[PDB]
């Protein structure tokens, strides 16, 4: 009836298909659109030089063997079935550890579209490596981003692009942190070179400006305080020496 | 022979079986209900803004596909034929890094009822966030959130349900409490329809209300903070005949002030704002510093 | 080639479920070791860090074949797919083998059955420090294997002549303690499953009192 | 046992102006608070579930807006067929409903 | 899609009835099963719950030991049986479904009991 | 000759077996029996509110169709096929990491005897969590317990035991804690009740 | 249609290919081209005696069983074609724990020219031991190693090359350094053979080198010291009269150098030998006692 039909579609969209080839494998290269809806930035740690981030990220293309007109309707299969489909080999350059979520299921997504279109889905949470410049610490601004590349396509196999090229990277302005704020963030296409081709990178970068309350309560007032204190040696008499000694070098060991 | 009409029943139950394809893929929408019983709410790191708890997840539906008729009127199944069915695909909204149990087969349960009904039960551990509003710290109370709901089924295709009525859903064991610096009181379910880039999806949301325990923090800081201002204003008592015992009165109460206050901030995350310790600590330190300039002018 | 025909031939028939001699005799296991280095022994949970070249090899009549060719040298590839021992060591708090780039393993069959395989092991073993005399005193504590499965009367193990190796002794990261030595030891031990032959390698440590001395003497 | 009180007992008011009704629970019901409409001899029809989720039958004059504790039905331009009685019930916990509200011309 | 319940009758103060309520269009193994009473030109009040999958059920305390909900899969009805009546039991009873988000979206056709 | 019977053995006890039913599927509920033979208690962190212990956990039953009567000798099988046949799905309810070790090979062992006992034992080194008692620190006695409980199936397809049940639980009088001391132990027998049904706990 | 061309090619290709034998297993040996491009040196762990670096190892070999002829004259592969074929299994001589990454694919890429050459590349993390020579910390030289060679392999079976000109080989980023501590001064490769007790193998050593940067040790310990030390030698200009304030004077500088000394050695690991920081800390202390005992002779 309607379940049987698309159980047809799916299994004659899926015979005779060659994971090992890319769409248009001998031909123009494939247009990959990426999407990321971050979720969280959890900790941007200065001694580890890194900072984490959950992320939702979305790749869009089009593979024309992924092809259906029996039924109308867009197709949401169960998130195994990307592991018999071409998905690019999408990797971040500057990351540490990162995993897909794997609760209560692999946190992926698999959508089909009735003329080729694919959309595929990650829940990413990546440990991405940035070296800060702590020169001014802690009234610091530091950007430091992620690369979004392909390893095995090059540049004329692939092509990467974000998905609206504004609106492509969603909810950075929902995002709170405890010791940062995100003042800006920008979106970045490019192509690096390698000593085996060309290939296409995309770049996500966050300028994030460092608050001061804390340091202000934790070092700058102390340490103001311990100097104040330091300057009631003068208002003893020049007498009474331990006094005097006992302070200053407390306030100097302090 | 006795288990060979069984073998055929799951053979025949599976034999035409898309596990690709959601029940009512074009025809119906797929009705999820849940179930949650918290095993244990684990420890609530307060430097991460997450916590912790264990539960069992029990996700009930019905698919026409998995009917069969035998001798027993449910099938209580390995965890591996649930890898052979289509299960929702569900994910927490919120969580950091979660595990599902594998010790010592998959921590995984599959129950199919003669008229379709499956249900779907797993035991997992999931460390999640809570946003914090430190403002009352010590003396906060929050309501920590654990949000879930499906990956890539949208509104029209899943829709989520608790199985009972909501305020008896998400029920919390009563040995399960790993809480040391909180306490739980209570319990709180919602359910809410979320827009993110690619639809609108259903989620169902918990709230653990916790409250922190004052009771660590007044012994660690606030009554050395009372014992210091005591001990700061002794001075007022003795004769001015002596300058070196006040003066070193002073210095070493503002040196245990410091030394307090610092021993004191690393407790709490490294929030931008300040909170109630830090205004008693701030305070005190006033006090103390009072009390010294007090000393300096007679 | 010639070497497909072999390797076909040989796993054709073949059931890496069941042990050679299954009902027979016990297989006989001679073992190596070859020690890159003896990592950092903090006493605080009570264990060290080793990283060994553990090599197994025994005979096995069914990988046995008729060739001009005396051995084949493979890949991690067929270790999957002829029977290898469940060596495990008792005395570990975790252990892993090493899989970059590649699982490294090592297995050669030979023209008459021998089969040799070895391994890359990172063991963080286990050993009671009976800190007293601390930072005066030496230690002795081991590194044990056995089967877990096959009780004495399946599998035996047996040391070689040449066994256990060092390597320089001096890229080692023994920070507070110095090598000064080994031997090797076999025992049955009694389990609730059955006898067992357990194979021990008792590193001889002794703290050398140049950290100590100048961090609180 | 959480209690429902619902705002006012009666009104009434003429044909194509905007109505507003009231809903208060004692203790928490997570918008899980439903309105039915009940015509003098007949059976109560699902109107709003949720706390704003219209029923698939109902036209789109008729709007929810939901909290924790207050609730609100809003019919803006009635016509001569949406007078009946209004009852709001909340399904957080065992259900219970409220007084009603009649609605006369 | 449609809820069926059975007809208006009278009673003598003391005895005991029996309300049915036939479903038609869906299997009541799926959803829940309330049980509601009216009274003239008052509020809704709840009677009872019942779960005809598993059997269990659940009672408002002032109903309690005085309502019984049960059913029976086979002829796909819902009863409730009163016992001990009095004279503020003059009501009109209604057989609710449970759906889409907890609110008894389908209703029957309600039966009039009254105590004479 | 001896391989082939044996060879011609294995391969009938897997021809035709469903690893989806239990023993006795439809009749009555299968026995399974523990031993633990702990080999260490490593770390017990009151910071963290848990401890950790490697143990040896060995479970035995009886399945019907692992049967055979052609070899006088019990069968210990390769590790890999305890993927093919079924096992107990016991899980810790207390525990925060576990896992099996790895080296050289998965640490399990399955094991066949001619009346259809099997025996399966795995190598596990578990962070149960327990809450302390602090409160008479440092001062304090804490009970805190490991439970063994099957997930999937009920009491009525399933039983757990202690084999020997005084004797189940070997080498803890060999602990060596470097903080504490272990005074007593206990095993237990119970049946807990969730809302999916009735468990069996050890 | 002109994917199923290719499909036939690979399937061609792959009709009769045993992946357990290396290519040109019984005519001649096989001879790996090897090439590293370090994407970023990581940090070096002193406590641990290891580093980090993050690399593209790239390896090049010929075998004749993968000739083809089609349109395209080279093939870019998936990462999951590379494990049906032959690869060789390359191991690290001195890595202690690294990692090949998984995300979002395998980070590896496999080429066939149409002559039969296989280039094959992986994205991991090589955390490799570096064994150092502390005395003259913190003004020390390092020549960290990264030895690989062949597992399973003897010489006369699989060598190794770089694949350019060696000193062009390991190639290192511009932006490639996530030194903390220090100075990535330059590269040094170097091949040999090891003779192991099943063969002689070919390893390809790769030497870093480093140089530890003086800016945190400065402000540290060597200012404190100076400045103690200082602070001691001021206690001479003061008259001879006032014995308690001297002596308090002497007392807390000692004070100060014990807790600096103990602040300074929990940064370098817990070496058997001393250091030059060692030294100076022990001479300022020699320096600070010897002024103290000075003024109680006085
Ligand atoms: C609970 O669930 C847990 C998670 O699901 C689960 O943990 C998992 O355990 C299983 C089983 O123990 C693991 O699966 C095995 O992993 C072995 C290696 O384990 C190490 O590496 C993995 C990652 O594995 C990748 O890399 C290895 C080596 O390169 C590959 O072999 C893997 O396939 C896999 O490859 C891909 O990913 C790479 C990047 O990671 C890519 O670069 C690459 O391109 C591939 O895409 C780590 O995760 C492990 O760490 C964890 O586990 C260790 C265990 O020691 C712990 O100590 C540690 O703390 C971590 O927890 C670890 O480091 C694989 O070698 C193995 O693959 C073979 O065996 C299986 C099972 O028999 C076969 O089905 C399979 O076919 C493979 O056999 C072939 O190759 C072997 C080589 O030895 C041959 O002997 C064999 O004959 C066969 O040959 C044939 O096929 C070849 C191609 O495959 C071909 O070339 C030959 O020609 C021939 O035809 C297997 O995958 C799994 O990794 C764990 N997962 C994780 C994340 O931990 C746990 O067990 C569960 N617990 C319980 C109680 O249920
Ligand atoms: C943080 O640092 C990164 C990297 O340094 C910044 O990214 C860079 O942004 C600039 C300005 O948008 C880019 O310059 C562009 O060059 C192209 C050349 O065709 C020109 O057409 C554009 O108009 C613009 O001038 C630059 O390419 C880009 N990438 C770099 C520099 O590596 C980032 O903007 C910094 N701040 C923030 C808020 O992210
Ligand atoms: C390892 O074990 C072997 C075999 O037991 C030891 O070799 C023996 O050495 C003794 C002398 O101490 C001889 O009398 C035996 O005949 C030797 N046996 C054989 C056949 O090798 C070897 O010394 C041991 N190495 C250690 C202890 O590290
Ligand atoms: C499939 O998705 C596209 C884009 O999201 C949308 O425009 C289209 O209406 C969808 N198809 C159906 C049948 O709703
Ligand atoms: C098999 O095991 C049982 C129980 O351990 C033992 O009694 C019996 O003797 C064993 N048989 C053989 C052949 O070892
Ligand atoms: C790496 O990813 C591939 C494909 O995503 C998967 O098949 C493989 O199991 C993964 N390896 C690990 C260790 O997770």
């Amino acid at each position: 009836s309607n379940m049987s039909l698309v159980k047809e579609t799916v299994d004659r969209l899926l015979k005779g298909y060659d994971i090992r080839l890319r769409p248009d494998f001998g031909g123009p290269p494939v247009a990959v659109g990426m999407n990321i809806d971050i979720a969280s930035i959890d900790m941007v740690s200065e001694v580890n030089m890194d900072y984490t981030l959950t992320m939702y990220f979305q790749q869009a293309w089009r593979d024309k063997r992924l092809s259906y007109n029996v039924i109308p309707l867009n197709l949401t299969l169960d998130n195994r079935v990307a592991d018999q489909l071409w998905v690019p080999d999408t990797y971040f350059l500057n990351d540490k550890k990162s995993f897909v979520h794997g609760v209560t299921v692999k946190n992926r997504m698999i959508r089909l579209h009735p003329d080729g279109t694919v959309l595929y889905g990650l829940r990413i949470t990546t440990t991405a490596a940035c070296m800060m410049d702590l020169r001014r610490y802690p009234l610091d601004e530091q950007n430091c981003t992620l690369e979004i590349e392909s390893y095995g396509y090059t540049t004329d196999d692939i092509e990467f692009y974000w998905r609206g090229d504004d609106n492509a990277v969603t909810g950075v302005t929902k995002i709170e942190l405890p010791q940062f704020s995100i003042v800006d963030y920008k979106l970045i296409t490019k192509k690096v070179v390698f000593s085996t081709g060309s290939y296409p990178r995309l770049s996500l970068s966050f300028k994030l400006k460092r608050n001061i309350g804390y340091f202000i309560l934790q070092t700058y007032m102390p340490s103001i305080l311990i100097t104040i204190l330091s300057w009631v040696s003068f208002w003893i008499n020049y007498d009474a020496s331990a006094a005097r000694v006992a302070l200053g070098i407390t306030t100097v060991l302090t | 022979d006795n288990t060979t009409v069984f073998t055929r029943i799951l053979d025949r139950l599976l034999d035409g079986y898309d596990n690709r394809l959601r029940p009512g893929l074009g025809e119906r929408v797929t009705e999820v209900k849940t179930d949650i019983f918290v095993t244990s709410f684990g420890p609530v790191s307060d430097h991460d803004m997450e916590y912790t708890i264990d539960v069992f997840f029990r996700q009930s539906w019905k698919d026409e596909r998995l009917k069969f008729k035998g001798p027993m009127t449910v099938l209580r199944l390995n965890n591996l034929m649930a890898s052979k069915i289509w299960t929702p695909d569900t994910f927490f909204h919120n969580g950091k890094k979660s595990v599902a149990h594998n010790m010592t087969m998959p921590n995984k349960l599959l129950r199919i009822t003669e008229d379709g009904t499956l249900l779907y039960t797993m035991r997992l551990t999931v460390r999640a966030e809570c946003p914090m509003h430190l403002e009352d710290f010590p003396m906060d109370a929050h309501a920590c959130p654990l949000k879930f709901g499906s990956y890539a089924y949208t509104r029209a295709e899943v829709v989520y349900e608790w199985t009972r009525e909501p305020a008896r859903s998400v029920v919390v064991a009563e040995d399960g409490s790993r809480l040391n610096q909180y306490d739980l009181l209570g319990q709180t379910v919602d359910s809410g329809i979320v827009q993110s880039s690619t639809g609108e999806y259903v989620v169902m949301t918990t709230h653990f209300h916790l409250k922190r325990k004052i009771g660590y923090f007044v012994i660690q800081t606030y009554l050395p903070c009372i014992m210091t201002v005591i001990l700061s204003q002794v001075s007022f008592w003795l004769n001015r005949e002596s300058v070196p015992a006040r003066t070193v009165f002073g210095v070493t109460t503002v040196l245990t002030m410091t030394t307090l206050s610092i021993s004191a901030r690393n407790s709490l995350p490294k929030v931008a704002y300040a909170t109630a310790m830090d205004w008693f600590i701030a305070v005190c330190y006033a006090f103390v510093f009072s009390a010294l300039i007090e000393f300096a002018t007679v | 080639g010639d070497v497909t025909v072999i390797l076909n031939n040989l796993l054709e028939g073949y059931d890496n479920k069941l042990r050679p001699d299954i009902g027979v005799k016990p297989t006989l296991i001679h073992t190596d070791m070859y020690v890159n280095s003896i990592g950092p022994v903090n006493a605080i949970n009570m264990e060290y860090t080793i990283d060994i070249f553990f090599a197994q090899t025994w005979y096995d009549r069914r990988l046995k074949f008729n060739s001009t060719i005396k051995v084949l040298r493979l890949n991690s590839n067929m270790v999957g797919k002829i029977w290898i021992p469940d060596t495990f060591f008792r005395n570990s708090k975790k252990a892993d083998a090493h899989w970059i780039t590649t699982p490294n393993r090592m297995l050669r069959i030979w023209n008459d059955g021998r089969v040799l395989y070895t391994l890359r092991l990172t063991i963080d073993a286990e050993c009671q420090l009976q800190l007293h005399n601390f930072p005066m005193d030496e230690h002795s504590c081991p590194l044990e294997f056995s089967s877990y499965g096959y009780p004495r009367e399946e599998i035996v193990y047996q040391w070689k002549r040449s066994s256990v190796e060092v390597g320089d002794t001096r890229s080692w990261r023994l920070y507070q303690f110095s090598f000064v030595g080994l031997r090797n030891t076999t025992e049955v031990v009694k389990t609730t499953s059955g006898d067992y032959v357990v194979m021990s390698v008792y590193f001889d440590l002794s703290r050398r009192m140049g950290y100590f001395t100048i961090q609180t003497y | 046992n959480i209690v429902m009180t619902q705002s006012p007992k009666s009104m009434s008011m003429s044909v194509g102006e905007r109505v507003t009704l009231s809903c208060k629970a004692s203790e928490y019901v997570g918008t899980y608070v439903s309105w039915y409409q009940q015509k003098p001899e007949q059976s109560p029809k699902l109107l709003i579930y949720g706390a704003s989720n219209r029923y698939t039958g109902v036209p789109d004059r008729f709007t929810g807006s939901g909290s924790a504790t207050d609730f609100t039905l809003t019919i803006g331009s009635v016509q001569a067929e949406d007078l009946a009685d209004y009852h709001c019930g909340q399904s957080y916990s065992y259900p219970t409903f409220g007084a009603g509200t009649k609605l006369e011309l | 899609v449609q809820l069926q319940q059975s007809g208006a009758e009278l009673v003598k103060p003391g005895a005991s009835v029996k309300l049915s309520c036939t479903a038609s269009g869906f299997n009541i193994k799926d959803t829940y099963m309330y049980w509601v009473k009216q009274r003239p030109e008052q509020g809704l009040e709840w009677i009872g719950r019942i779960d005809p999958a598993n059997g269990d059920t659940k009672y408002d305390p002032k109903f309690q030991g005085k309502a019984t909900i049960t059913t029976d899969t086979f002829s796909n009805t819902a009863y409730l049986q009163l016992s001990s009546l009095t004279s503020e039991d003059t009501a009109v009873y209604y057989c609710a479904r449970k759906g889409l988000r907890w609110a008894m979206d389908y209703w029957g056709q309600g039966t009039s009991v009254t105590v004479s």
